[PDB]
Formats: structure tokens, C-alpha cells, sequence
């Protein structure tokens, strides 16, 4: 227990606005894990939106490429997700995910924060 | 006016300066005009950048009579410009009449209107310039540097100027290994780099093309990239082209860009870097080895 | 007649200038630059119009007596289609409506600017000539590549660079697969600056869904590809066959950088 991946920073904003999500990890070191931002729309399967390796290489989903940016703070052990030009199809619950480098069993999922854009 | 007495009185010090003792029917016309003749054979300058022989080129006299008094080897770099007006004797052409205390400019005009004894012209005057080429072969010998004896600076300055560019494109295509051609290429002008771009698209294996790649990188690397592309297309199966044009795929781009380090043959430090593209070679030096 | 003291001058000795013949100096006059006097020897008065028509870019100057003349270059009349689609031709000859590299009697000299490929004097002509069927891979790649190292380095040659980059950005955003645009994307990569990388991503993101589905699958992976890559510690680009088979000129800057992070074992690492 006590692996904590709490997501925050969500909220309601008109389409075209911006949000910045946070995920201050505890029990997990970033130099060891791949941190990935997921999202789950109402009544739909979860999908990966962004990811960053333990070395710092990033990768994104195609329908969010250029608009979202995932970053790390090794000192604060906090992963971030800058969201720009939010489209109505970005309404979902966004949550953290930590996966060990060479230990497939040590995967942990975090509690999500609500992201909703509309008029 | 009528002349009744004539005589040559020798000069004081300069043998070239003599006196022409004239005697007429009126004392105003009875004068002793000083005049100069000849001026050794100059292989030196009389003034900084000038050679002014004591000779009055009369209007109508052949132009080479003014250059009789210069050594031919020394005169190769001198041009004959316009000179100040002077006076001479018609019966004694080329003499330089001096305008003495008594010999006024008005006196010369009066005698010109009086009798045929005096003619008018312009003073000899040479200016230092450089050698004057007049043939295509003369440009060839200077630019190819097979004979640089009498060559102006513009055609013999180690290709620092572009005067020899047009000749060297055809000359160096025939002899790409010529040491002067590589010197011309080191000037890094578009004609030279384009010429060797065509050469090395056919002879990239040659050693002078290794020098070509060294010279043009990194300021003008595209001239080498285009030559390697043409060469490795015309020599697809040659092993030296394994990394620039992979022969077992449709595009041959297997090891282009950062993928150059996925095969040891492409990164092997003992291979000539002309067999990789420029940016391909740049990515080779930025690879993370474990 | 008071028998005058007559004396003939010494026999004339002509210099090299006096033996010059302008009808033999086409290879001497053509490479002449501005502010340079090219002495051509004595020129008869009836041959002046013949010389001035042969060299319209030059001013005929009577330098000395006896008809001694020289030619002084005043301008370069070389047109863009004759000077910009080659790097080795510095001048050409015009006669009877035809253009030739070799001099012929009765032809007119026309010369190219020495900095015609160091400035922006050829950007307008080559922007159209390097499009479509007139594309010459050697000349057009060398033109685009030489821009990034614009030898002018002047506040004007630097601005003509920005004008060209804006034109190529607009053109290549409509389609980046045409050969001149793939060359522009490649040279932006080799430039390796923050502006060139930003222009690369801008052009590639502007492409159609057809282009991205055809060339940019390494940048836009499928749902199953992206989900499975999370099970590996290394970046996806180091094992994804879409990235090993991708045209490196159509990779986003992030994907290009990640391709060089694959921990190559000594020798061949893949």
C-alpha cells in the first residue's frame, strides 16, 4: 500500500481554454517508471493520452498531438499534463499511471480528476 | 619671317639637353631654344609609378616611337596615357622644346604660324599597371599555373579572385587530381564546388573526392550530398554505398538520419566519411553507446 | 634654305599594350569585374561600334594616344533563367536569337553577377523552376542548401532568406511530398536550430490525413501500438517498425530526437 498517484488540476472551461493537470507521485520514483496520462470518457474504454519514459522521452495520442504536453519534475516527483486548445471531445476523467521499467507486475493506477469543456 | 642662321650648341651638364641657336631677320625671332632628345633605355621609373621620357610625340607620329626608350621586358606592365602638350621641330621630330625664360608659350605659337620649322604634339607618359593578357592561351597558362611568368595578379592570385573560375571548370573536370585544382576548390566558390559535385558524382571513390568532402563540409555540404546520391544510385551494389543507399530495400534509407548507428559498418571509425551523407555523419557522432 | 639640322627619331619599339587586339580577348574581357580597366590596345575609330555592341555591359574608354583603349565593366545584364539554373556558367554569348557558351564573332556578351548565388537574386526564378517537371535535383538541392549558409550575410541577404522560408513554408504546408519540399524539410533538419525545428513541425502538422496516414505513422501511432509501447521502458521509436521504416524527413522533431536514444551496444545495436 501507500503508492499514491493523485490527479488534480481539472475543471470546467470553455472550448479553446487551457488546463494543467498534476500528479504528485509517492512510493514511485520517476527515474524507474514510465508515467502515462490516461483518460476515460463516460461510457467508453480508457485510452492513453500522453506518456513519458524514465529517461524523459515523450509520446502522445494522435488526436491530442501538438495540443497536449507531458512533463516531469524529478525533484518534486510530480508529472504534469499541459492541455491547450481543449476540444469538446476531450471531456473525460484523466488519471495517472505508473509502470515499472522491467517489472511488468509493478503497475499502479491513480484516482482521476474531471475535465469538462463545453458552452 | 626667314631663317638665316642655325647651329647646335651643346648643353651644360645633361647631354640630352641641347640648344638650338636660331637667327632670323628680326631680333624677336633670334632666340636659343633649349630642347631635349632621347632618354636612355628606362628599366626604372622617373616618378612614382611613371615613366616620362624626354620626347614630344607629334600628332601623326607612330605610337611606338614614344616607347623606344623603355626596356621591352620592363615595359610589359606599363600603359601609354595622354600627356601634356609639348612642342617639337618638324625637321627634328621627337625633340622636347623647353619653355625657358625667353622661350615663352606665345613664342612657340608665333613660330608655328611663321614657318614649318616647329610642330606640336603631346608628351610621352607611361603609367604602371600590370601585365596585359591578349590571348586565350595566355589566360590558360596563368590560371592553370603551368606558366606564371608574365601574368597579372587577377589571373595569378591563388584563385582568391574569380577571374579564373570559367577556365578552371573545364580544366579541372579533365584533371581533378591537379594540385592547383584542389587549391581552386579550397576557395569555396559556387563554380568550383559545383564542378567537383559533378566530378565526384562519378568518381567519389577517388582520393581527390575525399578532399572535396573535407573542403565543403560543413559550410556547403549539399554539394557533397548530391554527388553521393548520384554516385550511390549509379553504383547501387558497391559495398561503399551500403549505408548511404541500402541495396536490399526499395528506398535505401535504412540507415539514414539517426538510424546510422544501428549498424557497425556505418559507424566504423576507419571508414571515409564521404560514404555517409553530411547530417547522417553528424548523427553518427551523437549516438549513445552502452 | 640654311640646311637645317635634321634628325630622325629612334625606331619605335611597341609595348605589349600596343600589340593587343580586342578581337582575341573574349576570354580576357568576360571575367573582368567592376572598377577594373581591361586594356585592349589601339582601336580604330571604325571598330568602336563593333566593340561597344559586343560588350554592352562595358564602357569603352580612350585611355591613351594612337587609339589606345580599355574596357570598364559597368553592369551585369545576366537574366535569371540564364544565370540561376547553373553554378558553373559565369557568362554567355547571344547571337541570332540563340544563347551559346562559346564566343562567336558577331555575338553579344552577357555576364552573371558573381554573387548571384550568394544573395537572393535567384530565389524568385528557382522557386518556380524547382517545382513540377522542371525540377533539377542537383541544382535545386544545392540552391536550397546554399540558402541556409547565405554567403551574403547582409541585412538584406538575411531578409531575403526569411522571405524564402515563408514562401517555402506556405508551399510545403499544402504538400510536403514534392521533391523540393522534402529537400527543404531535410535542410531544416540539418540546420538543427530552434527555428528550423519549429518550422518542420509546423509544416508536417499542416499535412492532410492522407499524408499523415502515408508518411507519418511513426508520429501518429495506432491505439494498439501506443498502448503496447507502454509495456517497454525504451521509447517506442526504438522498436516500432513504423519508425525504422519511416522517411526521416517526415518525422516530427520529437520522434527524430527519440530515434537517437536507443542505447546502441558497441558495434551494431539496433
Amino acid at each position: 500500500g501507500e503508492v499514491q498517484l493523485q490527479a488534480s488540476g481539472g475543471g470546467l472551461v470553455q472550448p479553446g481554454g487551457s488546463l494543467r493537470l498534476s500528479c504528485a507521485a509517492s512510493g514511485i520514483v520517476f527515474s524507474n517508471n514510465r508515467m502515462s496520462w490516461y483518460r476515460q470518457a463516460p461510457g467508453k474504454q480508457r485510452e492513453v493520452v500522453a506518456t513519458i519514459t524514465s529517461g524523459g522521452a515523450t509520446d502522445y495520442q494522435d488526436s491530442v498531438e501538438g495540443r497536449f504536453t507531458i512533463s516531469r519534475d524529478m525533484a518534486k516527483n510530480t508529472v504534469y499534463l499541459q492541455m491547450n486548445s481543449l476540444k469538446p471531445e476531450d471531456t473525460a476523467v484523466y488519471f495517472c499511471n505508473a509502470r515499472r521499467d522491467n517489472f511488468a507486475t509493478a503497475i499502479y493506477w491513480g484516482q482521476g480528476t474531471q475535465v469538462t469543456v463545453s458552452s | 619671317v626667314t631663317l638665316n642662321r642655325i647651329k647646335i650648341a651643346p648643353g651644360i651638364a645633361d647631354i640630352r639637353d641641347k640648344y638650338m641657336e636660331l637667327g632670323f631677320n628680326y631680333p624677336e625671332y633670334n632666340r636659343a631654344v633649349k630642347f631635349a632628345e632621347e632618354s636612355y633605355t628606362y628599366y626604372y621609373e622617373t616618378s612614382p609609378g611613371e615613366i616620362k621620357p624626354k620626347f614630344c610625340l607629334i600628332d601623326g607620329m607612330s605610337i611606338d616611337h614614344c616607347s623606344s626608350f623603355i626596356v621591352p621586358e620592363f615595359a610589359k606592365q606599363y600603359v601609354l596615357i595622354h600627356g601634356e602638350p609639348c612642342s617639337s621641330f618638324k625637321f627634328r621630330p621627337g625633340s622636347l622644346i623647353y619653355y625657358q625664360n625667353e622661350v615663352t608659350p606665345e613664342y612657340i605659337k608665333d613660330l608655328k604660324h611663321a614657318t614649318d620649322y616647329i610642330a606640336s604634339g603631346q608628351r610621352c607618359h607611361f603609367i604602371k599597371k600590370d601585365y596585359l593578357l591578349g590571348d586565350s592561351d595566355s589566360v590558360a597558362k596563368c590560371c592553370s599555373k603551368t606558366n606564371t611568368k608574365h601574368c597579372p595578379k587577377i589571373f595569378n592570385n591563388n584563385y582568391k579572385t574569380e577571374h579564373c573560375d570559367d577556365f578552371m571548370t573545364g580544366f579541372c573536370r579533365n584533371d581533378p587530381g591537379n594540385p592547383n585544382c584542389l587549391e581552386w576548390l579550397r576557395a569555396k566558390r559556387k563554380p568550383a564546388m559545383s564542378t567537383y559535385s559533378d566530378i565526384c558524382s562519378k568518381h567519389m571513390d577517388a582520393r581527390y573526392c575525399s578532399e572535396f568532402i573535407r573542403i565543403i563540409r560543413p559550410d556547403y555540404f549539399t554539394f557533397g550530398d548530391t554527388a553521393l546520391y548520384v554516385f550511390c544510385n549509379d553504383h547501387k551494389g558497391n559495398r561503399n554505398c551500403w549505408c548511404a543507399n541500402y541495396p536490399k530495400s526499395n528506398s535505401g534509407d535504412k540507415y539514414l538520419g539517426p538510424r546510422v548507428c544501428w549498424l557497425h559498418e556505418c559507424t566504423d571509425e576507419s571508414r571515409d566519411r564521404k560514404w555517409l551523407y553530411y547530417n547522417q555523419d553528424v548523427q553518427r557522432t551523437r549516438c549513445k553507446y552502452v | 634654305s640654311v640646311e637645317l639640322p635634321k634628325r630622325d627619331p629612334p625606331p619605335g619599339v611597341p609595348t605589349d599594350e600596343m600589340l593587343l587586339n580586342v578581337d582575341k580577348m573574349h576570354d580576357v574581357i568576360a571575367p573582368a569585374k567592376l572598377l577594373e580597366y581591361v586594356h585592349i590596345g589601339p582601336l580604330a575609330k571604325d571598330k568602336e561600334d563593333k566593340v561597344k555592341k559586343r560588350y554592352p555591359e562595358f564602357r569603352l574608354v580612350n585611355t591613351g594616344p594612337g587609339g589606345l583603349s580599355a574596357l570598364l565593366r559597368q553592369s551585369y545584364a545576366g537574366t535569371a533563367p540564364n544565370c540561376c539554373r547553373t553554378f558553373q556558367r559565369t557568362h554567355y554569348w547571344k547571337k541570332d536569337g540563340k544563347i551559346s557558351d562559346k564566343y562567336e564573332e558577331g555575338a553579344v556578351l552577357e555576364s552573371c553577377w558573381p554573387d548571384v548565388h550568394d544573395t537572393g537574386k535567384c530565389d524568385v526564378d528557382l522557386f518556380d523552376w524547382c517545382q513540377g517537371d522542371t525540377f533539377d535535383r542537383n541544382i535545386c538541392h544545392q540552391w536550397i542548401g546554399s540558402a541556409f549558409n547565405r554567403a551574403d550575410r547582409t541585412v538584406e541577404g538575411q531578409q531575403s532568406l526569411i522571405n524564402l522560408y515563408n514562401k517555402m513554408q506556405t508551399l510545403c504546408s499544402k504538400d510536403a511530398s514534392v521533391p523540393i519540399c522534402e529537400s527543404f524539410l531535410h535542410h531544416l533538419r540539418a540546420h538543427n536550430t530552434e527555428d528550423s525545428k519549429e518550422m518542420i513541425d509546423y509544416i508536417l502538422r499542416q499535412q492532410s490525413a492522407d499524408f499523415k496516414q502515408k508518411y507519418m505513422r511513426c508520429s501518429y501511432p495506432t491505439r494498439d501500438k501506443l498502448e503496447e509501447s507502454l509495456k517497454y521502458a525504451e521509447p517506442r521509436e526504438c522498436w516500432d517498425p513504423e519508425c525504422s521504416n519511416a522517411n526521416v524527413n517526415f518525422l516530427l522533431t520529437r520522434n527524430y530526437n527519440n530515434l537517437g536514444l536507443c542505447n546502441i551496444v558497441r558495434g551494431s545495436g539496433l
